[PDB]
């Protein structure tokens, strides 16, 4: 919702495709099909995964031994204590709170540029030789056989073609 | 023919927030807050932790005579007391600083005890066997502490004593002593002929000198009286020295020690068994990578964040539709 | 951060004044101001979303701050004046940057409503119209009032040249 | 014939700053920092603070004479005291523990104050009505605290003296004395006839032997004596022993008292009213939902976190123009 | 690699340029030259330089001095003391060092949106009188001179052609 | 014919890190860390700091024959010690509130060193030349503590002593003054001749009767017997009383002294250097403007927050390529 793609101009998901979390839907003569994009995919992976192992793995922390023992005369040291405690856990509690709710929201609009991404990429390559629907479908104005496909989604796209 | 870009979409149900927006179903999401213990106080560097059963720290060193079974362990990472543990010092009294001393002993790295004034050999002129009491009862019949001696006087007679003890341990030793304060002068002389005494303890570091203060104190396990506990640590090297003309209650058995800083006590009914674990609470132990956990706050070891937090689920993937 | 606001749309129409984003027709049948209802709509209940985040998530203990000492606790006097003004760095560069981060997203997400709803009519009338360069389109036929109803309603569904 | 796509704008100056630009006008924002408080002194829980005006809290407990029209409220949330007030220990001497006891004093859950030692049938071995000084004035003519009663010689004789009251209320109950140290020989026997005296205190957990301690202090309140007080608190069924030859400022008033614990104490001249707040300081209290604010460091109850910010404006709109 | 730009659409980047991080490569008759663009260039290095200016004047300190003293037998407040001191070294730390991932990601990202926005900015000046190559590179239909140049990088470029 | 669009690129090879990706090498970058300190104390507010060398807080105040050559400068910003100085309390005994006073005079804003007792007027019917030790040596010479005098008795006469010393300065006084307890009866007789002697020091707020502890300790620097050393504070315009029969070490110098709280101590190895720094730790001084700082946890002024990490590379420019 922040780059127009996901839940944007392309409303729902394909329950369909099960490779990758971006990927296509062909339909020519040859027949129908749901490929993931493996190479936009793999590079999403390797980076959320990345962004995961940074916010646990930075989390490096002492030896101590929290909790203490005072007596009935050192209720006020006692209470100093408390608050350091108390101090710890508001401090945590509320970064960690936070924390989970800017990069839930910047996750999500990461896989919405991917896909906007995605999108522009293919446009770009076959400016004429399709026209946009509106619904992140283009519909080919030539007969487009798995091997045409297959050099769309490839990068691999000539223009000698028409 | 087409072609249409899209993304993933599963069966999936787990919901996520964001700063814009509450309850986000997604395709992947992970936890950063670990909320599963294993209910049990495991070992915590390598070595597991002394577990006092039903004793508590006072009633362990002094030698109370129900604390009377092991915990021979050379070096524990922790300390572990049950909330149902009462016996400590069955004799009434004040233990002077008794929580520094608890912290002191939380961690051990060596810890064997010898004895250091050995009974028959070191009160020649004083009785070390009437020394017993009501208040400390092993099965109906009188008893006292097994690490401590009540001398008294040997038939009308309680001489100056004067003993010491050199540390020629490699590490400090731990000595703990007692200060009796009769209820009424007649108990006074009957025990410490003597009816003005006093007592010195003395090291290269310590020196304080005690004057018995005799009066009636509301019954405490059936005593008017009171007995006061006094500790200390001795250099190896340094020596240290006990004088006194009565109402001393001597060192029988002290602690050749070795103490690794940085370690607590646990007061837990959580069984304690043969398991690693980085970190340790009341609860149990946790077992995790996470940065946070919600388990216990007072925590023992190298563990996360405590957090108030009820869930922390991080997404991965994306809208799940 | 999407060239939109303050880009290539240059400045705001104080005219509008029922949402934050929508659009002023200019056919016969006269001009008019009118915010887009569902988009500003959206955005309203996630900005409120978000400031009751910010507000909502710091859930703090009863505690008493603040604690006596006498002259010779200078010291554990001094400890507590540390974890005070510990706590006191703390909260105020962490409140100082939260404020920093989220204005400069927050101008973003407003930034990216409006060019969101540029794009959503420029891909609805493809050659119907052209672009001006100034978030104006110039349409090549009569678009009457209900004409307009059904490019700011998403169903402009009838291709007409 | 044209179709353009634009955002709001209004006469709105409010500014915001962000990690890449200062001072951005923008049409809507909310501010985070709370920076307002009703300058008042309020309720905490649903309870009342306890004011003590002219005294603190030493002379309300006491009962210096004037702190006479004070204490009745049998519970509160925190304790106000006016860094004018002066009137505590009207007679020169230390109170041991000060702190601490003010900090259990705090806030209380109920707290009633009764005649421990009744006057008139307590003490018919000695004077209870010549303990009076000038150092603590009701009208000009000498007198004491309320709550103390300084015991002398009934006429040339100081006999052992030995009272013990047990707690029979269902609470702790907080009981005060005190030690008088005479300047001279000569007023210790004009006062308590014996010139070697002691006094002893003792309960369960309590045990305390004091000597006196004769000698020419500096005047304090025109005294060259001094008087130091004491207090300790005695639990549900256990019994606390007075028993003295002299010197003794022995309880006439204890207090049944039960003490929710996690309050503290405010000095200052802001007025108390009937209000309720759940964030309290010396300043006034404060009535927010915000996450910070910068009023004062010092707080009481569930409030923001202090914060040295000047303004903290959260952009919500978007850039004006 | 947010918004398509930096390492997407356009691959490298020029070492000639350096006048500016962002900028055009011209090829005409009279030559070819590296021209950074100076109004771009010189907003971004104000915003980025409040940037810095920002994550480090906002860290207002107090006057104090960490470190206390205790003997063998305040061992207790003395780890109370250790407590206080390894709770703000867990805090900070982890701060800092996602403070510095997080920053970094968006300033990449800003980087990005500044050249993808410079490269919309010029195609909807053009829109007929030049060609997409897809390579971030137009392809004139027309002569272009110096001064025809100076007009599209200038803002203010005229549109009387074929 | 054509017109490219593209970014930077150079030499550079700074890697910096993202929360995606991992050792990004790009055009600029600054550093949030400093990790550069000069390896000098140097001064802290414009004030240069206490450096004590061979001698410690105690050796320094009691005025220990060794650091003899020390105490002039009327005020400091903090105080510095080196690991090696083991020259404090010569004569072996107890520094009562010792890490405390060292506290209150860790900064200061004026101190002149003034005597207080002149030795020569004061001490007129007692010995003031026979008060030294093999403990504390001066040139092989047995000698004592500068500011300290140990009173003994004249040839067969100890009567009963009494000075007082009112505060005329503007400010506080530190005065510190001594307790002897020798380590049989017959060095008490020998030294003061009375056999059961007191000591009672009172101002305004302190009043302590101190009573000599005889008996035998372990030989500390060759003694037996013990000192304890006690401090106080004396308010403008208060006076403190010295009274005693016996076993008094008296003040010969006191200080007038006013304390701006809020400083430390450093004991280290590091040169004293004469620059002027805003934030001090025991490696040395650390001049920078960076929010974050790996150099040392223990610090002293307005440092950057202390922070593990090894490097915080903040990102300016653009990928490189
Ligand atoms: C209550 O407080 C007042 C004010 O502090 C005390 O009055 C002072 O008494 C001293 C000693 O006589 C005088 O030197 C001051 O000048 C007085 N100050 C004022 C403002 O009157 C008074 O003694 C206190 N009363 C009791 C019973 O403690
Ligand atoms: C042990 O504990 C029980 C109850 O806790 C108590 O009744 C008993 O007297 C204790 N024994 C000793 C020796 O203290
Ligand atoms: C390349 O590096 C050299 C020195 O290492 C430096 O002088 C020069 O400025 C660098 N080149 C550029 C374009 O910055
Ligand atoms: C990569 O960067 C990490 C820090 O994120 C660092 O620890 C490591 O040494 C670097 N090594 C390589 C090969 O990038
Ligand atoms: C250090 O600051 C002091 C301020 O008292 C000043 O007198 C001195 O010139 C300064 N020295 C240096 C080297 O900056
Ligand atoms: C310290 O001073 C004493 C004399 O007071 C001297 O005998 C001793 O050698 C000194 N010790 C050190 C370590 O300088």
């Amino acid at each position: 919702g922040l780059f127009g793609a996901i839940a944007g101009f392309i409303e729902g998901g394909w329950t369909g495709m099960v490779d990758g979390w971006y990927g296509y839907h062909h339909q020519n003569e040859q027949g129908s099909g749901y490929a993931a994009d493996l190479k936009s995919t793999q590079n999403a992976i390797d980076e959320i995964t990345n962004k995961v192992n940074s916010v646990i793995e930075k989390m490096n922390t002492q030896f101590t031994a929290v909790g203490k023992e005072f007596n009935h005369l050192e209720k006020r040291i006692e209470n100093l204590n408390k608050k350091v405690d108390d101090g710890f856990l508001d401090i945590w509690t509320y970064n960690a709170e936070l924390l989970v709710l800017l990069e839930n929201e910047r996750t999500l609009d990461y896989h919405d540029s991917n896909v906007k991404n995605l999108y522009e990429k293919v446009r770009s390559q076959l400016k004429n030789n399709a026209k946009e629907i509106g619904n992140g479908c283009f519909e080919f104005y030539h007969k487009c056989d798995n091997t045409c496909m297959e050099s769309v989604k490839n990068g691999t796209y000539d223009y000698p073609k028409y | 023919d087409t072609l249409c870009i899209g993304y993933h979409a599963n069966n999936s149900t787990d919901t996520v927030d964001t700063v814009l927006e509450k309850n986000v179903t997604v395709t992947h999401s992970v936890n950063l807050l670990e909320d599963k213990h294993n209910g049990k106080l495991c070992k915590l560097r390598g070595v597991a932790p002394l577990h006092l059963g039903k004793c508590n720290i006072a009633g362990w060193i002094l030698g109370n005579p129900e604390c009377e079974s092991l915990s021979t362990a050379s070096s524990w990472s922790y300390i572990v007391e049950t909330p149902s543990s009462d016996n400590g010092t069955c004799y009434p009294g004040d233990f002077i600083d008794y929580e520094e001393l608890r912290e002191q002993l939380s961690s051990v790295s060596s810890f064997e005890r010898f004895e250091i004034f050995p009974k028959t050999s070191s009160w020649p002129n004083h009785d070390s066997n009437k020394g017993v009491t009501a208040a400390c009862p092993h099965a109906g019949a009188k008893s006292f502490y097994k690490n401590l001696i009540w001398l008294v006087k040997k038939g009308n007679s309680y001489p100056k004593l004067s003993k010491s003890y050199i540390n020629d341990k490699g590490k400090e030793v731990l000595v703990l002593w007692g200060i009796h304060h009769p209820s009424t002068s007649a108990d006074q002389q009957s025990l410490y002929q003597n009816a003005d005494t006093y007592v010195f303890v003395g090291s290269s570091r310590y020196s304080k000198k005690f004057k018995p203060e005799i009066a009636i104190r509301p019954k405490v396990r059936d005593q008017e009286g009171r007995m006061n506990y006094y500790w200390t640590l001795v250099e190896p090297g340094d020596k240290i020295t006990f004088e006194a003309t009565g109402n001393l209650v001597v060192p029988r058995y002290a602690f050749a020690m070795e103490r690794n800083a940085g370690s607590g006590i646990i007061i837990s009914d959580t069984p304690v068994h043969d398991c690693n674990t980085t970190c340790q609470t009341p609860k149990g132990a946790i077992n995790t990578s996470l940065p946070f956990q919600n388990i216990h706050p007072i925590t023992i070891g190298k563990c996360p964040k405590y957090v108030k937090s009820t869930k922390l689920r991080l997404a991965t993937g994306l809208r799940n539709i």
